[PDB]
């Protein structure tokens, strides 16, 4: 998982701003006196920005108005049941919103329904500064969007409790995007240890965005929702167009494709959206099954896929697993194992963040230790022996050291 | 709708057909509550439902107060 | 951490699927219709499947029969407060289901009380089609039943609310378990960065499961209930039996142990069940105190370990652990720390996921290469030199060059 | 019931005499609700119970309609 | 990240402790008979340990005295409205603690407001055996407080249900901290995987604390509030003070600074406390936006920062941050890129869990190696080859092979 | 108060001058809810105000009875 090449933001600085702006002079009279005839209003703050105002509560005037006007003649005691719980009904949503974030340090992630319900936060959606499709696309989409939103407890003075609702914008939409699911690429081999192994770990969802790609590592910060996919670019990496072509060649020169070596070849299983990947190596023994037939197909050693049509079970191991029933086309695209190609003697196997040309770059250094040192053992067989240390001169005849007399 | 490619050479799979909704922004918007300032809980009111009135109004007492403590740490998330 | 080498499932793909039968013709009707003289029946669905269906509140009964009979003349002023009361009570189950979801996309783990009751849950299991013993066993531990299920929202259609339950199936029960801790194993020098470190890399859950070892290397996502552990085997390894043999012999050549390598020697401690692990190096001052003693032992530097009995504390540098008081019997099984072995000049000091074969196998090709230079080295000492350029001819005598003309 | 063994030689130690209990399926059960289909909320009253009731209700209500909006996106974990 | 290197504690093992304790015959008995004529005392128990006893809600007396004098001489008809909502205001409390413990098995983490008020947590900070400083920090930062608490459930027997709340202790208080950001340093060249990388993994919280430093190296697990760092021992690692010196000179002998190596060459954001750290490689535009201004600054490939000061928003690709509006000074220190200095040749370009001083000793080993075969290679050179294989003796005269015949 | 300095040779950033708080012990209290120990709920009344306190004894004694299932199970985390 790509997930520690990710960069660090400040999810709710945003947020901060307007509250340490809501605190200057007179910016929470405004929002109160904007907020006297209505209960959402607009309001420009000291620097410059229009922010959307909601009134969803109002203590003040139901203790004022009503209760509050008993007579405290030594009796205070004018009152009906009904007030009492109907007082019990309106303080509650202060009470909640005063334990939540008693227990959040004053700020909440999701936005609950005691911080926003969902006809104000309609109401906000239908008001807010953006395209009908952005506003078609949140009012769909509620529950996504109070779990990308965080609630900021700002300030409570001058009779007014104020906190910011920090909403998502989602400025790409509708753009195609695709998911990348990898399992480990072991040999086949029986014995324990006396494997080599290989991993694409660029898994993840990708998608288009300004002529690149978003790739998102951390595949369970997005959500789905049948055939969209929410995701937050604070939590992206961007990339070219032709990280799609390690889906197509992992060897093409145009992208490194990145991968991991390692000699651990263990049994699993991936589920993918329409199928599931099976990983089987060793003596593991991994099963497709069918709820109405039963085991329908063993696998053997390596890795290979099964479509959800038809298959219900994928048990690998002591590991069983159900397969999505999503409707959809799923298409075996035919290949040799890469893994085929890598002699193992000069294979690393310790490649934990690596990629094609660095893996190729190795074993080429590997090599090209192999062939100095064969290129040096080779000349060296080209010189001569020392003749014998015998106190007579020798001369060189043909390979051999012959004594001088004999040439006198 | 949904497609999924498996490779075999690589071990991989692709499934495509989803459509993007990317968080690119954010939008602040301020929430308030309008609330009352009390101080005279002053009641020589044995009634049941007067205790009632008097508990719950501590209750908004409380947390009003619990609210401004809360306030005298500012907001930072780590 | 071996949790990279897990596979990846879908956790409620089951209990989707169920969903998705449910939206077919007729189903909702039939559950209806079944759930009328009753709250709780089986209903075999479209599909095959006999699943047990629950009606936990009505109301339709209570909302039409009492309430609502109040004479609209204008008026509808029939009530009493009782049933004010009364039909909060009933409809704040609603409400807080509502509430759940919405802030959960549909989807909760654990089952919250408002989603199921416990005496709702302990019928669902005395009715659930399993074992006797594993009645018992969800019996006994409902708050580990419901950390272990998810509620995933259905259908709401024909004056019905349905959301499938998705309970978890102990096909395993009463085999044998144990955990295993790890805790780096340096060499005791008090200089830093002159150490080389080693460090076993499989801690985790262990459970014997058809003729297997599970493994559950993320422990955390195992719940521990006095002598009882409860796992997923969604996040298991299935491993050989002989990977016990790791904990008797670390060098057993019929499984290959995981390990891994680093030159940072750092101080730190692991609380085990019975005891505690202290890997003290450099100058860090790591003690074991007891609370009505102070400081009982001093360790010195290298792994040493202290059992629970008479010891309350154990402090490494500024960090202060709370053993766990737990009975039992621990043993201390001495033995020559396996790092002493490894020459640090060829230790291969950076292998993050490795094994001892592999850390083995690169430390006979580094010293491979140290053999094959030297004998390189050696064998060209055997050669002779080159004789003096001075236009006259030399002949070699026992070792060294002489004129020709001193044997003419 | 629980011991203890610590090996000096691989700096590790491992605890025995636990029992298991592991998930090894799942079994779906459905939950039902029976809701009431009501439209006519016409009701001249300005009783104070009334009102209360009226409002109850109109929880009732939201919480349907807010069950229904969320059913207009299929159930997905991710 | 270096929270791999921390060590394994047991958080609530002191508060399970006291659970066995109050176990133990007479325990429960000595707390009922010291809660009789006050909600607050101080009880030692059978291990010699004092410990502060609160009783929060008194059940038994308001079910016992007020309710149940109903007269049932087949009646038990004696009730008010207001003792029915009195009833269920003081046992919602029960309810919703109890729902609280059957979602988390007995373990709490924050203590919630049900469990404990905001009232009874300050009065049990104001009798803790702790100093005025301590009180007044724990006052002031009741949120945090909660944060680091734990609530266990003990025991329910002889009318009393009770459950220890386990409560931080805050020894190192007002000591120095500071905080380190780290981000990717490549080479700035255009090309994909032409690029040696290298990153600093020291990043987190450090903290003085007797003569040493705590480092916190998931620094999410630290809460700030304001200028204050609020931080769990057993989440840290125990350093000297040199460790500073890594942030003046990186090649400091004194201290072996920890960093990683790599050469994918990807762009990210670090957002700091009062600025933020671009990281732009390859072709992507990162750029420095103003809200009342836009686009104020375009970064050049390589890593740059700039100050919160005029600056509101930093774009790197199609990610977009906001930097913190803390208020404070910022320096900007000048230097060579240290990434600059390695030959790309002979770095080792994936060193996950590094240091400068191991990557200095495998370019050591590395060029070695070099200098070892060039040797070789330079003194095999100063040797002679064979003379001619034709059935003649030769003879060496100069630096070539002529006929003896020659010289006879 | 805060400052910060960026070392543009390692590409980091240091922000000083924050005050420590560090969690150096555990300081344990009990807290009590003293109960009722009710059997007879004997009652043959029909009055709704009768059934609504039967209605919220029953949810006090169920709450009791499932905090006892749970002290069966003594408490660990993991």
């Amino acid at each position: 998982f790509l997930g520690f090449l990710l960069g660090v933001g400040s999810a709710i600085a945003s947020g901060v701003a307007v509250c340490k702006v809501l605190h200057l002079e007179g910016e929470v009279n405004k929002i109160k006196s904007a907020l006297l005839s209505t209960n959402k209003a607009v309001v420009s703050l000291s620097n410059g920005v229009s922010v959307l105002t909601f009134k969803v509560l109002d203590l003040k005037n139901y203790i004022d108005k009503q209760l509050l006007p008993i007579l405290n003649k030594q009796s205070c005691s004018i009152s009906n049941i009904e007030t009492v719980i109907e007082f019990q009904q309106k303080n509650n949503r202060l009470l909640e919103i005063t334990r939540e974030f008693s227990v959040n340090a004053g700020v909440t992630t999701p936005v609950s329904t005691y911080m926003l319900t969902n006809s104000e936060l309609l109401s906000l959606i239908n008001d807010m500064p953006i395209t009908n499709d952005q506003k078609k696309l949140m009012s769909n989409n509620v529950q996504i969007v109070r779990q990308q939103s965080y609630s900021i407890m700002c300030i409570i003075k001058e009779e007014v409790l104020a906190y910011v609702v920090q909403l998502p914008l989602y400025g790409v939409i509708d753009t195609p995007c695709w998911k990348l699911h990898t399992s480990p690429l072991c040999t086949t081999n029986t014995k324990e240890g006396s494997n080599i192994c290989l991993t694409r770990t660029d898994r993840g969802w990708y998608c288009d965005n300004a002529g690149s790609v978003s790739f998102f590592p951390q595949a369970e910060t997005c959500k789905v929702q049948s055939n969209r996919v929410f995701c937050d670019t604070m939590n992206s990496l961007t990339l070219p167009s032709e990280v799609n072509l390690c889906n197509v060649d992992i060897f093409n020169p145009k992208y490194d494709c990145k991968i991991m070596t390692s000699k651990t070849d263990v049994s699993s299983s991936v589920i993918t959206s329409l199928g599931a990947i099976v990983s089987c190596y060793g003596k593991t023994k991994c099963t497709a099954s069918n709820k109405n037939r039963g085991i329908i197909k063993t696998f053997s050693n390596g890795c290979d896929y099964v479509s959800n049509k038809g298959v219900d079970t994928v048990s690998v191991g002591n590991t069983l697993y159900y397969v999505n029933k999503q409707e959809g086309k799923s298409l075996y695209v035919k290949g040799e194992p890469i893994i085929n190609f890598y002699d193992p003697l000069v294979f690393p196997s310790d490649e934990f963040d690596a990629s094609i040309s660095q893996v190729n770059e190795k074993i080429n250094q590997s090599l090209a230790f192999i062939r100095k040192s064969d290129e040096l053992l080779s000349a060296i067989g080209g010189y001569i022996p020392e003749a014998p240390r015998d106190g007579q001169a020798y001369v060189r005849k043909d390979g051999e050291w012959v004594l001088l007399s004999t040439f006198l | 709708n949904i497609t999924e490619e498996f490779y075999q050479s690589t071990c991989s799979a692709v499934s495509k057909g989803y459509l993007s909704a990317l968080r690119t922004g954010w939008y602040t918007s301020v929430i308030t509550i309008e609330l009352s300032n009390i101080k005279e809980n002053k009641c020589n009111g044995t009634d049941a439902k007067v205790k009632l009135i008097k508990q719950e109004l501590d209750k908004y007492k409380n947390a009003v107060t619990e609210l401004q403590l809360l306030m005298q740490s500012t907001p930072a998330t780590n």
